RNA sequence: CGUGGGUUAGUCGAUCCUAAGAGAUGGGGAAGCUCCGUUUCAAAGGCCUGAUUUUAUGCAGGCCACCAUCGAAAGGGAAUC
RNA sequence: CUAAUUAAAACAUAGCAUUGCGAUGGUCAGAAAGUGAUGUUGACGCAAUGUGAUUUCUGCCCAGUGCUCUGAAUGUCAAA
RNA sequence: UUAUUCAAUGAAGCGGAGCUGGAAUUCAUUUUCCACGUUCUAGCAUUCAAGGUCCCAUUCGGGGCUGAUCCGGGUUGAAG
């Protein structure tokens, strides 16, 4: 009776196959939609003074996002909403629970006459 | 800093001899001599043994 | 070839790191390959009363071979030749009608451990193979005892899984002939005779004789030191 | 009614020892093939100071012999070893301070330290600073060896079972005086809390059975049995003779 | 049928044949877990008559509780 | 008191690391709530193939012996003035 | 150290001394555990106490009670 | 020694049997035993091992065996 060479004293688990799960039955049989799509990224602008302000002299558009949104989805949304590009979100959580966005557009755009586009000042 | 080592290039972290950042240029010499001279102490001490054993 | 040389290595203790040895004899098993080696251990290592290790005598390689010669013969019925048989007796409903004997007596062997003990006892069965392997042994411990009070020759044979091929199950247990074929009916006695002479006649002897104590290899080759140098 | 600070240190809470610091488990190398039929060879890298002990610590570094790399034990520092010395450990080994050998293949009257109670325990006798080992016997058949013990008794081990050749260093430690408080603060600050200890007799009847009374004595015989328990084991325990050794 | 002399042979624990199998088997059981699954009975007589059979639900488990 | 405005980070912290410790799993205890233990007496496993046309890169070699996780806004730590 | 009436001569202390223990162990945990602390330890160690730096001394008592003893073995001796 | 108990390890070399040479004065017999690749020195030791051998279908490379004795799958040592 042969037997075969074991160089190795310690005995580890086999590498059995693991199949694929082939189910008989979705799980939910139908694909919730975008939880988060761009009317759900973006709000309303946010319109005090202070982001009037904003508005021409610092050329950013300040919005209120969602708070699941980070600044990828505030981009994406922006862009393809206001068909703007933008250069930079910066993001505060705002002192009553909700999330406002400081996205500023690239120089080939100006924030004040897309203020006037979406229809806020 | 040691995560500034990945930076820099490797003229910087290594000198130019065998165990350059390693060890100190009088270490290794002496590791060369003290390589080297026993070896030779070993084939002199395998003809010395087995020359005594060859005898009786 | 000067470009080639011999290095030798030194091979010794403390010296040289030791090459890729066999090791399966220091194997730590996984804990069921431990306890299905050391229960066969501490089997053979007490002393086993003589109604386990009646067993372990087997009916040997050549007439075991017989024996499975002609148990083959007298198969049972498959599932295959079942179906096709109703179907023939479907027909004697149909167009047979003798009352509804379209098929003749079927010569089978006779496996279940429940109807086997009902055959010896009621002195039908004219030969029994029993397994040696089966677990718990308390199903099949009393049956050469039996077999022997009614005078049904029995053979200790290795292999329920063997039994079970011949009766189309995984596992049989038993396996009885309780009548064959009137051509061979020859075959049949010539294996009662050397069976009866291997496990029936030796019965009042190995009813006696207890079995284990089988000392391990070292143990063993310790014991005869202690003997020569006494 | 009140459990006594000699039960409390069994729960282990802040009796433990202050094990930060230290060096690692000082032990023997584990007991192969190569320290049993020939010998392998050591060296010293580092004597370095065990917090909390004190003796030096050795740490020896040695070939493993089935796989390419090095495995560093530590040893106990014998007194006489040095860094950058040769350490042989084996059966087949040399007489040398700081050698391990069995205790069989060493002769009558060998001072051994770090000797193993049974065969590869790694060490169990003559640890603390300056004690030894003196084999004082030798029973070949159904091998033994005879010890005298640190605490002079006398003990039968193994011929199998190892030691280091030499004293534990640091020896002549205890016979500095420690002068002050604060240098019996130190030594147990890297040991356990043992330190300071009250008093039973300067105790309330609660905490101790020695406490209470409008004067400090000790109202019982000190002297407990062996068949007592926990809470009246407060003194001197299963005490054969008391006071000084004057006959 | 065999259950018969599987009940009766079961009532004669000290007897020389069954004292063998139980050292055997109590030792087997120690080297496997406190609560372990039975591939099946040790004995199936015992297991009629309290309601096992031998079909596709039945499940046994040997189970070991300290004494005392 | 009423109404509003206000906190913008690749570089500052958290996040990551381990400390004293806490704590699952395997397993044992306990009638049980659960207790012990943190590598144990477990069959506890991912890592690159040199480099691509029979490659969703394996249906292959080859390598590795450790074994959760939590634990610091003063400890360790990539980088902004 | 008595927070919030007692800061002391009380507690600690180094020094001294006694006691137990060589690991299948001493001392102590835990309801148990394939469980723990000392212990990453090993008598120059760990644990239990007493006295309290140095100088100089620690007399007499084993009848009591405790502790201890490879000590006596038909006095007493439970269960089986 | 197999229940049980202790301990150790990445369960790595355990047990038995096999080369020599002798103060085995071979007693024509291992009644018999002994030594198993390493010690001036703070170096190095890894690539299934080079060598040797045989095979492939040879593909510029691949596989065995020996190097590295054989057998028993009892990891090893205690305690019982
Ligand atoms: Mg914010
Ligand atoms: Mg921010
Ligand atoms: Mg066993
Ligand atoms: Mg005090
Ligand atoms: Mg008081
Ligand atoms: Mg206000
Ligand atoms: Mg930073
Ligand atoms: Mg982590
Ligand atoms: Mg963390
Ligand atoms: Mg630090
Ligand atoms: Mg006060
Ligand atoms: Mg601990
Ligand atoms: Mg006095
Ligand atoms: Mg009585
Ligand atoms: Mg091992």
């Amino acid at each position: 009776k042969a037997l075969k060479v074991r160089t190795s004293a310690t005995f580890r688990l086999p590498k059995t196959l693991k199949l694929a799960r082939a189910p008989k039955y979705a799980s939910k049989a139908v694909p919730h939609y975008n939880r988060l799509d761009s009317y759900k990224v973006i709000e309303q602008p946010i319109t005090s003074e202070t982001a009037m302000k904003k508005v021409e002299d610092g050329n950013i558009l300040v919005f209120q996002v969602s708070m699941k949104a980070n600044k990828y989805q505030i981009k994406k949304a922006v862009k393809e909403l206001y068909e703007v590009d933008v250069l930079k979100v910066n993001t505060l959580v705002r002192p009553n629970g909700t999330k406002k966005a400081y996205v500023r557009l690239t120089a080939d755009y100006d924030a004040l006459d897309i203020a006037n586009r979406i229809g806020y000042i | 800093r040691p995560r500034q080592y990945a930076t820099v290039s490797k003229t910087h972290k290594t000198v130019s001899r065998a165990y350059g950042g390693s060890r100190c240029a009088n270490c290794v010499k002496e590791r060369i001599i003290r390589a080297f001279l026993i070896e030779e102490q070993k084939i002199v001490k395998k003809v010395v043994k087995e020359q005594t054993e060859a005898a009786k | 070839n000067p470009l080639t040389h011999s290095t030798p290595k030194n091979f010794g203790i403390g010296q040289a790191v030791q090459p890729k040895r066999n090791l399966s004899r220091y194997v730590k098993w996984p804990e069921y390959v431990r306890v299905q080696r050391q229960k066969k251990i501490l089997s053979i290592r007490l002393k086993v009363p003589p109604t386990i290790a009646q067993f372990q005598y087997t009916l040997d390689r050549n007439t075991a071979a017989e024996t499975f010669k002609l148990f083959n013969k007298y198969r049972p019925e498959t599932a295959a030749e079942k179906k096709e048989r109703l179907t023939k007796e479907a027909a004697a409903v149909a167009e047979g009608k003798s009352k509804q004997d379209a098929s003749p007596k079927p010569y089978a062997v006779k496996y279940g451990l429940n109807h086997v003990v009902a055959l010896i006892e009621n002195k039908k069965a004219k030969l029994v193979l029993i397994a040696n392997d089966v677990d718990p042994i308390e199903l099949v411990v009393f049956l050469p005892a039996l077999c022997k009070k009614m005078g049904v020759p029995y053979a200790i044979v290795k292999g329920k899984a063997r039994l079970g091929t011949l009766v189309n199950q995984k596992t049989s247990a038993v396996a009885a002939l309780t009548e064959v074929r009137a051509e061979d009916e020859a075959a049949l006695a010539k294996l009662v005779s050397t069976i009866d002479a291997n496990f029936a006649d030796k019965y009042d002897e190995v009813k006696k004789h207890w079995g284990g104590g089988i000392l391990g290899n070292k143990a063993q080759a310790k014991m005869d030191k202690r003997a020569k140098n006494s | 009614g009140r459990v006594i600070r000699n039960q409390r240190k069994g729960a282990g809470s802040i009796f433990t020892s202050h094990t930060r610091l230290r060096q690692g488990a000082a032990k023997l190398r584990t007991l192969d093939y190569a320290e049993r039929h020939g010998y392998i060879r050591g060296i010293v890298k580092q004597i370095v100071h065990d917090s909390g002990r004190g003796a030096p610590l050795a740490k020896v570094v040695f070939r493993d012999p089935y796989k390419y790399r090095l495995r560093e034990e530590i040893f106990i520092a014998n007194e006489g070893v040095h860094t950058g010395q040769f350490i042989y450990a084996g059966k087949k080994a040399s007489l040398n301070v700081g050698n391990v050998l069995p205790l069989g293949s060493v002769p009558e009257g060998t001072i051994v330290s770090n000797v193993e109670e049974k065969p590869g325990d790694r060490g169990a006798l003559a640890r603390a600073s300056g004690n030894y080992v003196i084999i004082i016997g030798h029973n070949p058949d159904e091998n033994k060896t005879r010890v005298r013990l640190p605490s002079g008794a006398k003990k039968v081990i193994s011929s199998d079972a190892r030691g280091v050749i030499g004293v534990i260093a640091g020896g002549g430690r205890v016979d500095k005086p420690l002068l002050k408080a604060g240098r019996a603060f130190h030594k147990y600050r890297l040991k356990r809390n043992s330190w300071p200890k009250t008093r039973g007799v300067a105790m309330n009847p609660v905490d101790h059975p020695h406490g209470g009374g409008n004067h400090q004595h000790i109202g019982k015989a000190s002297t407990i049995s062996r068949g007592a328990v926990s809470g009246q084991k407060a003194g001197l325990i299963a005490a054969r003779r008391t006071g000084l050794l004057r006959g | 049928g065999a259950y018969k002399y599987l009940e009766e042979l079961q009532r004669k624990k000290q007897s020389d044949v069954l004292r063998f199998l139980q050292r055997v088997r109590v030792w087997e059981y120690r080297q496997k877990n406190v609560i372990h699954r039975a591939a099946r009975p040790t004995r199936p007589d015992k297991a009629r008559r309290l309601g096992y059979k031998a079909k596709q639900g039945f499940v046994i488990y040997r189970v070991r509780v300290r004494r005392g």
